[PDB]
């Protein structure tokens, strides 16, 4: 996951302004057990979080914050 | 004119608490960035000193900004256009000016509105969003507790 | 051979693809200071992918539990 | 805009939804997908019944309004044969 989330480069519109970046991606524990996957009609799943941030270079500002990317089986 | 430890106010963030002064390097140039955050959303905020008036950061205002956001809310003769597409792209492009005087006249003609019929849903986001933003920016200027900074603009919309 | 690993990564990868044109799509038609990385980013193709191929997919198969030996092969 | 959006509404889905209703559906969808990546959950629809200001029982039938047909002629899997509409009476 972190491969594919290196894939991803820092991007830049038309005029090469921003860039986001994903540096590091991290598990929680699940939030429903095997058993309670198993008999209440559930997807044994943890969340995946990645630590995304977004450098403006016209302006010098980076807005470093955590998104949550979905429950990954 | 910026230091450690003081509370200055971001654009569609509100108030916001600065950590430390960070000396990046940046193509051989010692840029003087400083870092500052909010409760919010959990993010950071790096910018340089070189450019933070450009970006727009203001400090805290003092006893010259209550008054007149308060007598710029109970200013009467407040009209909009019948069409409700002008009124609708004016009060963001307001929003996004970031003066305090200017979201305070947004957010008490958008409140009357409100009162007096009754707008949307989708409306609701936004006038909740400014208010949010608006109790943010009064919360650190006064130094006062957030509920008690929610609390006590109860009394003065009305 | 691809494994699990690479099939969930291609899956992955292309529901991320997806992402980035969406947020290229959404940074066309945004005004900058106004960008926040909650915002301009969608998690929901790279669920959407993720739950596509876990389901109705000729790799992802109803695993049989007839005896041990069928679950192993 | 205004026409490419009614026309969406009139001539995209295969059971007509009129463009009041096609405009609820949407912004009930893009208000659940806004408190789904805001929460990080799938939002209940209780919740959502009071930030849209309308009924529970109103929002349970925009979800059960909201939907697309399949086709018949969908094959089950390796046997090309056998469809979709042979199996219902």
């Amino acid at each position: 996951l972190e491969e594919i989330f290196e894939e991803i480069s820092p991007i830049e519109d038309f005029s090469g302004s921003m860039s986001l970046t994903f540096r590091d991606h991290r598990f929680e524990p699940p939030k429903n057990s095997i058993d309670e996957c198993k008999d209440r009609d559930f997807t044994y799943a943890a969340p995946l979080f990645v630590t995304a941030e977004f450098t403006n270079n016209e302006t010098g500002e980076i807005k470093s914050q955590t998104v949550f990317m979905g429950d990954f089986p | 004119t910026f230091k450690v430890g003081d509370t200055v106010v971001y654009p569609h963030h509100g108030a916001a608490l600065i950590e430390a002064i960070e000396t990046r390097q940046i193509k051989g140039v010692d840029k003087t960035y400083l870092v500052l955050k909010v409760a919010q959303g959990d993010l950071t905020v790096r910018v340089p000193a070189d450019n933070a008036e450009f970006v727009g950061v203001r400090d805290v205002v003092g006893q010259d900004g209550l008054d007149r956001v308060f007598e710029v809310l109970r200013a009467p003769y407040a009209e909009e256009p019948t069409n409700w597409s002008r009124r609708y792209k004016a009060n963001l492009e307001k929003l996004a000016s970031g003066d305090v005087i200017k979201v305070a006249e947004v957010v008490r003609d958008l409140w009357r509105r409100e009162r007096e019929r009754g707008l949307s849903a989708g409306e609701k986001r936004m006038l909740a969003k400014a208010r949010q933003i608006l109790v943010s920016e009064l919360a650190l200027a006064e130094n006062t507790n957030e509920d008690k900074a929610e609390a006590l603009l109860d009394e003065v919309l009305a | 051979i691809r494994n699990v690993g690479e099939l969930i990564q291609n899956q992955v990868r292309t529901g991320l693809a997806r992402m980035e044109r969406v947020v290229r799509e959404r940074m066309t038609t945004q005004d900058v200071e106004a960008i926040t990385p909650q915002t301009l980013i969608n998690i929901r193709p790279v669920v959407a992918s993720i739950k596509e191929f876990f389901g109705t997919s000729q790799l992802s198969q109803f695993m049989d539990q007839n005896n041990p030996l069928s679950g192993l092969t | 805009r205004q026409a490419i959006t009614r026309a969406m509404a009139d001539q995209a889905r295969t059971i007509r939804i009129p463009v009041h209703m096609v405009e609820v559906i949407n912004k009930l969808a893009r208000v659940q997908r806004q408190m789904l990546q805001d929460l990080g959950r799938e939002p209940t629809p209780e919740e959502l019944a009071k930030e849209l200001d309308m009924t529970p029982e109103k929002v349970i039938e925009v979800q059960k309004y909201g939907r697309e047909p399949i086709s018949l002629h969908t094959p089950l899997g390796e046997d090309g044969d056998s469809e979709f509409g042979d199996l219902i009476e």
